DNA sequence: CCGCAACCACAGAGTTTGGAAATCTT
DNA sequence: GAAGATTTCCAAACTCTGTGGTTGCG
């Protein structure tokens, strides 16, 4: 099954998820051989193809990131000095939305899960 | 051990071993493959003859 | 080889030795199985992560599941995971949209891998 | 590292790995002896499968017959 | 002091790749 | 009689795995 019985519960209860779901440094994660230079026009770059590679430097989870099934989108501009991203996702078989903002010339930002309910309650439905 | 017919016979040599190994390296990859071929038609019929067997069996059973 | 259960209720994974040496090729090799249905192409890759090391260097940590299960050719990890400590795996399945198992206290890595106790 | 040709760690250290190389080679020889015996070996056994697999069909099959037509 | 669990170096055998040098074939 | 193919001799650059030298922490 994509996902659990009840994911509500778990997303709420599971400490893994809690600590998660209030905001947290992130950190982007792609090539490190390359000095941060190359580093950001790759991740730009990525942003381009909607591809990101993230992981919370506090837990150290790491995640990666796909853009394309709130909403699924990113943003330019809202802070021209950095990236607003959104991304779909099924941690542990709960349907979530990864949320979060990334300086373009730090390559650090904070974000947060966001329990996707009407997905949720989608797959929950479609499973059996 | 510089002559100029050495700056020759010598690379000259050199292109035909290349070769010669670079012939030989295909030729053992091409039998690997042939092993995994035949390796695979045996694990066919291997489990095909347990099949007829049970198959045959069970047959045997409702006489 | 032996399979576990994942943080995510929809795959299983193959289980890591408790310690094992950085760069060193894996005692068997890798797997992540899917028990739902995943269309066969569909690639898949682990990171790992540490309160003490946030992502550590992989080696060939990209697979492609081929009749629901994921066959890793020499997953290797480079970083180590901090003494005591391990990492926590992260599965993730490339899928629409994309699923994730993560596998806590999964593997610790150090350089020196285990070894017989120093005779001394 | 740069060292000298003459030394003799070099050298010692030169020949042992001749030495191993001698080995490795020679080890690499009977494995492709190895794998083509195997093609002869296996090439072998799927004919005696086929054989195999061919009666004991013609066996199940004649067998049904005398069941059905009884 | 001792032993554990980590790090770093680094022997030392094994492999791989490729240019010599003998041999063999055709 | 010898050019090209096959085989044997070596060298040098890597990859693998184990043993020691050293440390902070019980
Ligand atoms: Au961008
Ligand atoms: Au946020
Ligand atoms: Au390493």
């Amino acid at each position: 099954p994509r996902v659990v019985p009840d994911q509500r519960s778990k997303f709420e209860n599971e400490e893994f998820f809690r600590k998660l779901s209030r905001e947290c440094e992130i950190k982007y994660t792609g090539f490190r051989d390359r000095p941060h230079e190359e580093r950001q026009t790759r991740f730009q770059n990525a942003c381009r193809d909607g591809r990101s590679e993230i992981a919370f430097v506090a837990t150290g989870t790491n995640l990666s990131l796909q853009f394309f099934p709130s909403r699924e989108y990113v943003d330019l501009e809202r802070e021209a000095g950095k990236v607003y991203l959104k991304a779909p996702m099924i941690l542990n078989g709960v349907c979530v939305i990864w949320k979060g903002w990334i300086d373009l010339h730090r390559l650090d930002g904070m974000g947060c899960l966001e329990f996707d309910e009407e997905r949720a309650q989608q797959e929950d439905a479609l499973a059996q | 051990k510089h002559s100029d017919e050495y700056k020759i016979r010598r690379e000259r040599n050199n292109i035909a071993v290349r070769k010669s190994r670079d012939k030989a390296k295909m030729r053992n990859l091409e039998t690997q493959h042939k092993v995994l071929e035949l390796t695979a038609e045996n694990e066919r019929l291997q489990k095909k003859v347990e099949q007829l067997s049970r198959e045959l069996s069970t047959l045997r059973n409702l006489f | 080889g032996e399979l576990v259960r994942t943080d995510s209720p929809n795959f299983l994974c193959s289980v890591l030795p408790t310690h094992w040496r950085c760069n060193k090729t894996l005692p068997i090799a890798f797997k992540v199985v899917a028990l739902g249905d995943v269309p066969d192409g569909t690639l898949v890759t682990v990171m790992a992560g540490n309160d003490e090391n946030y992502s550590a260097e992989l080696r060939n940590a990209t697979a492609a599941m081929k009749n629901q299960v994921a066959r890793f050719n020499d997953l290797r990890f480079v970083g180590r995971s901090g003494r005591g400590k391990s990492f926590t795996l992260t599965i993730t399945v490339f899928t629409n949209p994309p699923q994730v198992a993560t596998y806590h206290r999964a593997i610790k890595i150090t350089v020196d891998g285990p070894r017989e106790p120093r005779r001394h």
